[PDB]
C-alpha cells in the first residue's frame, strides 16, 4: 500500500456472519477469521509474500 | 399409549433433551422449555383451596 496509489476496495477479507455454532472452537475457520481481522486492521506478515503464490 | 415411554424410567428426575454428536466431537443438543400446564396449575390451586 501507498499513500497516493488507490485500490479497488480497502478491505479484501470476507467476514463470517452466520454459522458460529458449527465452527469449532479451535478449528481452522476460527484462526482464519482472526487472521482476516488482523489483515483488515492493518497488520502485515513478516515473511515475504511471493508475487504469484505457490 | 400415553406417557408409557416415560414410565419406563424413574418419574422423580424426569427431563427431556436430545443431541447428536459429530465425528470430531462437536455435540449439538436441543433442550425444549416446558410450557405452561393448565391442568397442573388448576391442581395446585385446588390443593391450595
Amino acid at each position: 500500500a501507498r499513500s497516493a496509489q488507490p485500490v479497488t476496495r480497502l478491505d479484501q477479507c470476507y467476514h463470517l456472519r452466520w454459522g458460529a455454532q458449527y465452527v469449532g472452537e479451535d478449528s481452522l475457520t476460527y484462526r482464519l477469521g482472526v487472521l482476516s481481522l488482523l489483515a483488515t486492521n492493518g497488520y502485515q506478515l513478516a515473511r515475504p509474500i511471493p508475487k504469484q503464490l505457490t | 399409549m400415553l406417557l408409557e415411554p416415560l414410565l419406563s424410567g424413574d418419574p422423580r428426575m424426569t427431563q427431556l433433551a436430545i443431541q447428536y454428536q459429530q465425528y470430531n466431537g462437536r455435540t449439538f443438543n436441543v433442550i425444549p422449555e416446558m410450557p405452561g400446564s393448565v391442568i397442573a396449575d388448576c391442581v395446585q390451586l385446588t390443593a391450595e383451596v
